[PDB]
């Protein structure tokens, strides 16, 4: 299968630099220009620049002129992008794409799978779990767990050791100003089951080798 | 005053040529304020061959001993809106580039600024009444990041950084 | 080049005719490309040069336009066409148009959670507001501390559309220090939504 494979997701401190690879699988660069397009978590697509694989010449967007550098390795058919002096605004998914050199227009094809680059001043930290105790809506009560201050993604949250999966709404994590992630995992259960059913959230954070089980009790 | 280009190795004085044109690349992305940016070409030998204004001398960035224009300088491109398509410049008055032999080739600063202003005026025709800015090469292999040319069983590499560092309103 | 792609989002049922418009500010002739990006994947080219169809794309997709006004149309929406669509011309992309699923209006069930003492021992207090299973996503959460409007200390999170009831869920977190949490007594999150006649408030007093 002809495709463009990229390097894994990376986390960098603000002010550092990240180098992303884009290796051609099943094709060579000699007939195309390689472009890089980034996409912030909820934003649109932004073009960074292209590189000529025969000459190494480049044309970066003026937004990144002084801080981005594109290279290529013809012997292994791999394009590189290194972004220097990283800032929090640079957190995005970075794609590479193929554009024909002989084409009259730019038709982005054979995109990479994407590379998530996260800029944050935090170090690997295990998450602290706090319960969201149910309290005095109708026949259904709401309870959850608060997973605060961890880095990096992801964390897996199960309820009752994986037995409770109906009505669970685990929200996407949010990067805080401290540089740490925080999410909430909630589940709606009948008010009758409170006091007669034990609810435990099981949080797993593989980057820090931390597993935390928190039992959520009412009043 | 003159503009000095460090070369390697040292070109003998008999390798002095006439700059009869150059090849450019327009910088893309969302531009700021009233500026359009141009650099030495980021393409390969395909972009130089598309010009068909060069002579017997193989050369990057600058065309040496090539074809001159009739009256005024004239520019071409397959597509003015495609920054991946290089801009071919054909001068009308050639600029003399004379090498001393000690590793530095020289160019008249006044006559180079004279031709750059003619280039910037012709570029404003294709992109509107804007500020034209020339900047050094974005990078690449030594053959294309430098002004490279062959001369009598040799091949020199001259940094053209001092040639592209002006602004034109 | 400025790319204005509208609308930003739209909701349609299965089988309806979806029409997305991208209009440029300058004459780009017939060359305009349309990409489809499903969540978590890379963009995929569907329409090139306004009207032509890339190989392998179903015939329900179509596009038209020339000069500055362009339209992208899906004749019969399918369960595999929900995505965000972008128009692209050289290095410039459109803002994008996310395709969503239309269901009946659903009011959110609102809950509030005071910070647990286990967190109070850490020196920080997080108050969590919940809006469970509602439609449409367009909602507004306001945090009120001592009946005073709060700003800059709230963080919102929206779940992706549910595959079952096609609704959304919302979590707003208010983070204060312990020293600041112990001062003011009353905490409330007010919510405004289409499914609510009047704005709904859930509140609690610290220490009750
Ligand atoms: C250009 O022509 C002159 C005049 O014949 C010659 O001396 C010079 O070497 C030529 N330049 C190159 C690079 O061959
Ligand atoms: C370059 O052009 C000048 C006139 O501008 C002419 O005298 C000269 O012979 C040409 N060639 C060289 C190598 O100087
Ligand atoms: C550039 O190419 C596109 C696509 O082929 C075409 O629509 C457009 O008119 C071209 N522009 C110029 C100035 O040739």
């Amino acid at each position: 299968q002809v495709q463009s494979v990229q390097s894994g997701a990376e986390v960098k401190k603000p002010g550092a630099s990240v180098k992303v690879s884009c290796k051609a699988s099943g094709y060579t660069f000699t007939g195309y220009y390689m472009h890089w397009v980034r996409q912030a978590p909820g934003q649109g697509l932004e073009w960074v620049g292209w590189i000529n694989p025969n000459s190494g010449g480049t044309n970066y967007a003026q937004k990144f002129q002084g801080r981005v550098t594109m290279t290529r390795d013809t012997s292994i058919s791999t394009a590189y992008m290194e972004l220097s002096r990283l800032r929090s605004d640079d957190t995005a998914v970075y794609y590479c794409a193929r554009v024909s050199q002989y084409s009259s227009g730019w038709y982005f094809g054979y995109w990479g799978q994407g590379t998530l680059v996260t800029v944050s001043s935090a170090s690997t930290k295990g998450p602290s779990v706090f319960p969201l105790a149910p309290s005095s809506s109708g026949g259904t009560a709401a309870l959850g767990c608060l997973v605060k201050d961890y880095f990096p993604e992801p964390v897996t949250v199960s309820w009752n050791s994986g037995a409770l999966t109906s009505g669970v709404h685990t929200f996407p994590a949010v990067l805080q100003s401290s540089g740490l992630y925080s999410l909430s995992s909630v589940v709606t259960v009948p008010s009758s089951s409170l006091g007669t059913q034990t609810y435990i959230c099981n949080v797993n954070h593989k980057p820090s080798n931390t597993k935390v089980d928190k039992k959520v009790e009412p009043k | 005053d003159t503009i000095t280009l460090p070369c390697r190795p040292a070109p003998p004085p008999h390798c002095s040529s006439n700059i009869t044109g150059l090849i450019l690349t327009r910088q893309g992305g969302y531009s700021n304020a009233n500026t359009v940016i141009f650099r030495p070409s980021g393409g390969d030998w395909r972009d130089i061959a598309r010009c068909q204004i060069a002579g017997t001398v193989v050369s990057t960035q600058l065309f040496l001993n090539g074809s001159l224009a009739e009256e005024e300088v004239v520019i071409r491109s397959e597509n003015w809106t495609d920054n991946a398509k290089s801009i071919c410049v054909q001068l009308a008055t050639s600029v003399e580039i004379a090498c001393t032999g000690a590793g530095h080739c020289a160019i008249s600063r006044a006559k180079w600024a004279n031709t750059l202003k003619q280039i910037a005026s012709k570029l404003r025709e294709q992109y509107g009444a804007k500020t034209i800015i020339f900047k050094p090469s974005s990078g690449g292999d030594p053959e294309f990041v430098n002004h490279s040319f062959n001369c009598g069983g040799e091949f020199f590499y001259c940094a053209s950084t001092q040639l592209f560092a002006s602004t034109w309103f | 080049i400025q790319m204005t792609q509208s609308p930003s989002s739209l909701s349609a049922s299965v089988g309806d005719r979806v029409t997305i418009t991208c209009q440029a500010s300058q004459d780009i002739n017939n060359y305009l490309n349309w990409y489809q990006q499903k969540p978590g994947k890379a963009p995929k080219l569907l329409i090139y040069d306004a009207s032509n169809l890339e190989t392998g794309v179903p015939s329900r997709f179509s596009g038209s336009g020339s000069g500055t006004d362009f339209t992208f149309t899906i004749s019969s929406l399918q369960p595999e066409d929900i995505a965000t669509y972008y128009c692209q011309q050289y290095e410039f992309f459109g803002g994008g148009t996310k395709v969503e699923i239309k269901r009946t209006v659903a009011a959110p069930s609102v809950f509030i959670f005071p910070p647990s003492d286990e967190q109070l021992k850490s020196g920080t207090a997080s108050v969590v507001c919940l809006l469970n299973n509602f439609y449409p996503r367009e909602a507004k959460v306001q945090w009120k501390v001592d009946n005073a409007l709060q700003s800059g200390n709230s963080q919102e999170s929206v779940t992706e559309q549910d595959s079952k009831d096609s609704t959304y869920s919302l979590s707003s977190t208010l983070t204060l220090s312990k020293a600041d949490y112990e001062k003011h007594k009353v905490y409330a999150c007010e919510v405004t939504h289409q499914g609510l006649s009047s704005p709904v408030t859930k509140s609690f007093n610290r220490g009750e």
